């Protein structure tokens, strides 16, 4: 505030309180595998080349 | 207004001005001290544009 001259009104004291809030935005991406892929990853048989 | 040059310009700076409300659509004359005065060059030369 700034002091005013004679013959003019006076600025009053004022205080302002404000509140902010947050945003939400989850994201998703899937990936997929086949049964043969998992079977050959986990379970080898006969060990040939 | 009829006065000597230095005196007439000195008084032109001080008093020879008006004010207009800024809050309202139509041009009203304000009471003194509420808001700043308005410089009008036409008041000195007493001619329009």
């Amino acid at each position: 505030r700034v002091a005013s001259g004679a013959g003019l009104p006076t600025s009053r004291q004022t205080t302002i309180m404000v509140t902010k809030y947050s945003e939400k935005s989850p994201i998703t991406i899937p990936f997929e595998l086949s049964a043969a892929c998992l079977t050959y990853l986990r379970e080898t048989f006969e060990g040939t080349i | 207004a009829n006065k000597t040059l230095f005196k007439t310009i000195d008084e032109y700076l001080l008093r020879a001005k008006d004010c207009i409300r800024g809050d309202t659509d139509t041009q009203y004359v304000c009471v003194e001290g509420t808001e700043q005065l308005i410089e009008n060059p036409c008041r000195l030369t007493q001619e329009a544009l």
